[PDB]
RNA sequence: UGACGGAGCCAGCGAGUCUAACCUUGGCCGAGAGGUCUUGGUAAAAACUCCGUCGUAACGAGGAAUUCCUAGUAAGCGCAAGUCAUCAGCUUGCGUUGAUUACGUCCCUGCCCUUCACAC
RNA sequence: AUCUGUUUGGUGGAACCUGAUUAGAGGAAACUCAAAGAGUGCUAUGGUAU
RNA sequence: CAUUGGUGAGCAGCGAAGGAUUUGGUGGAUUACUAGCUAAUAGCAAUCUAUUUCAAAGAAUUCAAACUUGGGGGAAUGCCUUGUUGA
């Protein structure tokens, strides 16, 4: 079977669904080019996590995201999240653990939210 | 002791409850195990435990917990009223 | 967390059942705790039941508040959170703080969009007891209810006639003393299991010599409630309003968290029945 | 009763709650022999008999 | 129960007993003294093995079953994996009762709701 | 409990109202409050050390509290759960605050850097994540779990390597320097890993006794038979005495009992490891007890900024020369302790203030570093004395600087 | 920090065979009741992103005093439901976008509490 | 028929309730190996023994 | 349009007298290598046993011996203990 891994993303009511497999660099949302994702003035926060892993590590790799729920900032935060995730798990199943480790240690330098949910739970004080 | 080991030990405490013990004053050492060497050398009983100043024993002295002894033929009157009431507060917070 | 409170509601649920169940049994070891006292003969199915007159030895040696309060009942001292509904207009803002200040240990948390579900989880965290949420109707409070955690019950209630201290000029601060508390004409078991809910939103053990004093007075189950101030004088007690004044009536009362809309009822107001005018449950 | 303690304590037990039973119990049910084979059973009445 | 009924002792002792039988879950109800003799049996302490508490957690279909995956090494109790399905689970123990991270049986469960997140894994 | 080392005193007992086991503890660097966690309420305990009352009881976790430690410095309180978060209590000061920080998995263990300022934690997954307390964001992550040696048990019907039992740290601890931690859990492995670099310095087998159960990770193929494991036959009947014959154990016991009352094999595990305060060693809590693993053999050769002019043979001229400072230096550059010895006692008294003065700063550590372990068994009690004051008071300043370089030298 | 038009696109609550106008002009059938049609009047996701066009009597953002408020909070936007009390001159839920400023101090103003080791 | 929607048969078997069972329920092979139950066949014939 | 659903029909590419999947049996390892048997200070290993027997030593009033039982109530006849009758 082809390997493949899934992997979920949330912001508010906002969810991601991202599957990676092995490929040939084709990235995209809701059917379409990553590269159409709206609103603009965001779009580069989606790119977050392909620029600082550099496009070679996505040229060998497939990844389709479907993204439903909230609004459009939520859906934004959803689709980067889902899409580091996939990464790393693809990188850890069916790669050496190191690119693992080197992934996890860039995302979490840049930005935890990308693997960690961000849970603005209430706190009663 | 078999219902816990049975638990594996994963009990509910039992209800405290409150009971005297008597320390006898012994110097430390005794209360170590028995090898070449002590690691302290003082005694079991604290200076305040040993002696503890009190009530005076003559009727007529007034001794208090710091130390300081005054007989009644000393005090002044104004002095006088004032330790009655100083002792009428500390009766009334016990 | 959530496994626990699960299990332990379902624990308790199972235990009230068989306490139901047991009422029967525990009349009849009072049957034969009097017949051997007195010397009356025991009736024919007692006299007939040989579990029961064996079971009865180890049971001679068998000896109130209400059990979801029992736990903590003049232990630990209750944590209150009022809030109010979403968008609460300025009124129903200071009519919450006026409740906050009439329970000694209340905080007041701004409800702008908290999602109930999570309101009663944030709760249930931080150890809150109970949990007050007005509402209102342009700038007049018109209903209060009172969940305790973590499992009930809740109590919801309609406020009229309310006049708040905000309406009195140069009313002054209030005092924040642990307030004696007067509660009059409960009655029916009901009024009983009212009384105890109300009670318990208070610190335990207020001192002797303290100047405020909080009654809910029953008339015709309308629940006033006042706050006074008093002085004893050489010749008898003069008393002053702090307010706020309302009226408070009993229209629900479920078994369970006010989030759960599924929550047993433990009682409620029928107000079409027939004979709904004719008497007073509270 | 409160300082009886031992046997004598189950058996007045016993005792008193048979009594209150008797006057309203059917006779058949209040009081059962214990079960016991017949060939013991005749020993043990014969030995107290003598 | 031979003690006199007023007894002290005899309350306090025969509560704690009550108390630490209903914790352990042996006992279903603290109510009544003469459960322990009635309704104190070895059937009663069987059920608090960890395969039966699987069982009616529903983790496993069957009491066989369950004793299978605990020898397979599927089931945790906190942190510590645990192969004895001996081990008499208390009743606050019983909240702790989960499958292992990486457990298959675990991965199914998720498949098979569509929420497998191998990111967790 | 409280106890009172001089004279050997329960002199407090603190007891919660709910009647909760404790399982975690951490004290105040003040000694005036302590507070413990459970695994049955959820919530941290805190009393008061002076009058013995329960000041509070702090909420907010969903999961049991695993364990708790207090920054030595700043004095907030950092405490985990397997509710897979770690919250950050500003117990003390007008205010209370509460951070949560968020994990991955389930915490086990936690321990806190003297300077106060990060804490790292073992998390289930076999990770030690170190986060920085201010920012509460994350400053570095460890992976273990292909560290960690584990061992297939007798009792097993799964592999060691498909085996989960054990592949996380229930225990870690820093060194006071602030650059290591050693871990170790329910395994048999001490795994020693450098924190600024993120790799493991060296692993450490607890075990090599094979009548634990955990110390292999392959058994011999030659137990197994039709009928079993053939150590799993209890031979017990075999035993002539009848007090070894009798068997006490209870069906399902695990913990809390004498061994008779397991029926299994006693199992390898670390039930704690800490680093020694004054000396480079550490020592861990295990089955068979308290391993202490030191370096004071240093045989090792490990020359610091050694050239081809720096020699043993050399470094004696520079005495014979009265070059103390000179030789002393190319002593501590070379490293060997027998010659640092035959220069530390060959100087006299007279030289040794202006000397100390002179030692350059790097080589400072190390010979503080040895006057302590020279000085505790030498015989030459007023000669270090003469050192210590002379070092003291001509580098004073610089120690106070670097406070956890120095820290366990000092 | 506009108006007009077009285009793109994103929520979550909610499911009782239950869900919803008024007044007229006239044709035909019908014993009646009524049936059917004809006819005029009255009433009754948004934000957001992009593109194109124009263009900057009373009242023009509201005095003095006074009230409230610390994070998914203040504020803005719409969509549902009407749950035996209250509510439609409206009430309660639901999601979306989402900040500034403090998180110290007892100086002022109120309220409150106090007068088993080692070390102090 | 971007008609209508009842009925028959097949597929599927939520909730409640009832009954039985419970180291979950089955299936296939035989010149296999056991432990039992029922019926049937056979001059099955020393009333006192060549 | 999408299948990260199944079953097939064929390329690109890989490609030295073929390639892939499953499986029975034995051997060596899975703890650190001082050789076999016996009546053992030596014989045997083809065994003797047609010297293998004698001598010497060797017997606690411990003449005690269920540390071993699921709980409650009894135990006719048994069994244990104590006393007693008559030889
Ligand atoms: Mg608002
Ligand atoms: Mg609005
Ligand atoms: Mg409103
Ligand atoms: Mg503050
Ligand atoms: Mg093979």
């Amino acid at each position: 079977a082809v390997p493949s891994v899934q992997t979920f993303g949330k912001k508010k009511s906002a969810t991601a669904v991202a599957h990676v497999k092995a490929g040939k660099g084709l990235i995209k949302v809701n059917g379409s080019p990553i590269t159409l994702v709206e609103p603009e003035i965001l779009r580069f926060k989606v790119y977050e996590p392909l620029l600082l892993v550099g496009l070679d590590k996505f040229s060998n790799i497939d990844i389709r995201v479907r993204v439903t729920g909230g609004g459009h900032v939520s859906q934004v935060y959803a689709i980067r999240q889902a899409i580091a995730k996939g990464l790393v798990a693809y990188h850890q199943k069916y790669v050496d653990e190191q690119s693992k480790n080197e992934l996890k240690k860039a995302f979490t330098s840049y930005d935890r939210t990308l693997l960690i949910a961000d849970s603005r739970r209430p706190e009663p004080k | 002791y078999k219902l816990d080991v049975l638990s594996s030990v994963h009990f509910v405490p039992k209800p405290a409850s409150t009971s005297l013990e008597i320390r006898v004053e012994t110097p430390t050492i005794s209360m170590e195990d028995a090898q070449p060497l002590y690691m302290s050398n003082a005694s079991s009983l604290a200076p305040q435990e040993i002696y503890n100043v009190g009530k005076a024993e003559k009727d007529g002295e007034i001794r208090l917990k710091n130390g300081v002894a005054m007989s009644k033929e000393e005090l002044t009157r104004e002095d006088k009223n004032r330790l009655r009431r100083a002792l009428k507060r500390k009766r009334s917070k016990a | 967390m959530l496994r626990r409170q699960a299990r332990e509601r379902r624990e308790y649920l199972y235990r009230k059942a068989q306490e139901l169940q047991d009422s029967q049994l525990q009349q009849k070891r009072q049957i034969i705790k009097q017949a051997l006292a007195q010397g009356k003969p025991l009736p024919k199915e007692l006299a007939e039941d040989e579990s029961l007159q064996k079971d009865f030895r180890y049971d001679q040696s068998l000896k109130q508040v209400d059990d979801e309060y029992a736990a903590t009942s003049g232990i630990m001292d209750p944590r209150i959170i009022v809030t109010t509904s979403r968008d609460p207009s300025t009124r129903l803002s200071q009519f919450a703080k006026e409740i906050k200040l009439l329970f000694p240990n209340a905080v007041r948390l701004n409800r702008g969009n908290y999602v109930m579900p999570n309101l009663v989880d944030a709760c249930k965290k931080s150890g809150t007891t109970d949990l007050v949420v007005l509402h209102e109707h342009r700038g007049v409070p018109t209903s209060l209810t009172i969940s305790h955690f973590p499992h009930g019950p809740t109590a919801q209630f309609s406020l009229h006639n309310v006049v708040m201290r905000h309406d009195i000029i140069n009313a002054g601060n209030q005092s924040e003393v642990n307030p004696h508390l007067i509660f009059d004409n409960f009655t029916t078991a009901l009024g009983k299991r009212v009384v105890c809910i109300l009670k318990h939103l208070f610190n335990a053990g207020p001192k002797k010599d303290s100047e405020r004093v909080i009654t809910f007075a029953n008339r015709g189950d309308f629940i006033s409630v006042r706050q006074h101030v008093y002085v004893r004088t050489r010749e008898g007690v003069e008393i002053a309003e702090v307010g706020p004044r309302f009226e408070m009536r009993l229209f629900e009362l479920r078994l369970g968290t006010l989030e759960n809309k599924d929550a047993d009822v433990e009682w409620q107001l029928r107000r079409f029945i027939r004979t709904a005018n004719k008497k007073d449950y509270l | 009763d409160d300082q009886v303690i031992g046997k004598a304590r189950s058996r007045t037990l016993e005792m008193r709650l048979n009594r209150l039973s008797r006057v309203n119990g059917h006779q058949d049910k209040i009081n059962k022999l214990e079960k016991v084979p017949m060939h013991i059973r005749r020993g043990m009445i014969d030995k107290h008999v003598k | 129960s031979l003690l006199p009924p007023t007894d002290p002792f005899r309350r306090k002792h025969e509560q704690l007993l009550l108390d630490k039988l209903y914790a352990m879950g042996v006992l279903t109800t603290k109510s009544k003294i003469s459960d322990l003799e009635n309704k104190v049996t070895v059937s009663a302490i069987c059920r608090r093995r960890l395969p039966v508490i699987m069982h009616r957690l529903k983790m496993a279909e069957t009491i066989q079953d369950a004793v299978k995956f605990i020898e397979q090494g599927h089931v945790r109790v906190g942190p510590n994996l645990i192969n004895d399905p001996a081990y008499l689970v208390t009743r606050n123990m019983e909240d702790y009762v989960t499958w292992v991270d990486n457990s298959k049986i675990k991965k199914t469960l998720l498949r098979y709701r569509n929420q497998i997140d191998d990111f967790d894994f | 409990r409280a106890w009172d080392l001089i004279r050997y005193r329960n002199f407090r007992t603190f007891t919660g109202t709910e009647r909760i086991q404790f399982n975690c503890l951490a004290v105040d660097p003040s000694g005036e409050v302590v507070c413990a966690g459970s695994l049955d309420n959820f919530d941290i305990h805190v009393w008061s050390v002076q009058t013995g009352q329960l000041l509070d009881a702090l909420s907010g976790h969903e999961g049991p509290v695993s364990c708790l430690s207090f920054s030595q410095e700043n004095s907030v309180l950092a405490s985990a759960s397997w509710d897979k978060t770690i919250r950050i209590w500003s117990i003390f000061g007008r205010s209370q605050q509460v951070e949560p920080i968020e994990v991955y998995s389930d915490v086990l263990a936690l321990s806190m850097r003297p300077d106060g300022k990060e804490v790292a934690v073992s998390t289930l997954k076999g990770q030690i994540s170190i986060f920085n307390i201010e920012d509460a964001k994350q400053v570095g992550n460890i992976d273990c779990r292909k560290d960690i040696i584990s061992g297939r048990f007798n009792q097993d019907r799964f592999t060691a390597k498909n085996s989960e039992r054990s592949k996380f740290f229930t225990t870690i601890h820093y060194s006071f320097d602030g650059m290591a931690i050693v871990a170790g859990g329910n395994n048999n492995s001490i795994c020693l890993y450098d924190v600024p670099n993120e790799v493991l310095l060296k692993r450490f087998i607890v075990s090599r006794n094979m009548a634990l159960n955990g110390t292999l990770e392959f058994l011999n193929s030659k137990k197994m038979t039709e009928a079993g494991s053939l150590d799993l036959i209890d031979d017990a009947g075999e035993n002539s005495d009848l007090e070894d014959r009798i068997d006490n154990s209870l069906p399902g016991s695990q913990r809390g009992g004498d061994l008779s009352t397991r029926k299994m094999r006693p199992e390898v595990r670390v039930t704690s490891v800490q680093f020694s305060p004054t000396a480079n060693a550490f020592a861990a809590a295990s089955t068979e007890g308290l391993l202490i693993y030191s370096t004071n053999d240093t045989i090792l050769f490990d020359p610091f900024d050694l050239d081809v002019d720096v020699t043993p043979h050399s470094t004696v001229e520079a005495l014979r020369e009265k070059q103390f400072l000179n030789a002393l230096v190319m002593a501590f550059r070379l490293n060997e302790e027998y010659l640092i010895n035959k220069v530390y006692e060959a100087i006299p008294i007279k030289e040794i203030p202006l000397v100390a003065s002179n030692i350059p700063a790097i080589y400072l550590p190390r010979i503080l570093k040895f006057i302590g372990d020279f000085a505790i068994e030498s015989q030459h009690i007023e000669f270090n004395l003469i050192w210590i004051k002379a070092l003291l008071s001509a580098s004073g300043g610089y120690i106070n600087e670097h406070k956890y370089l120095f820290s366990t030298a000092m």
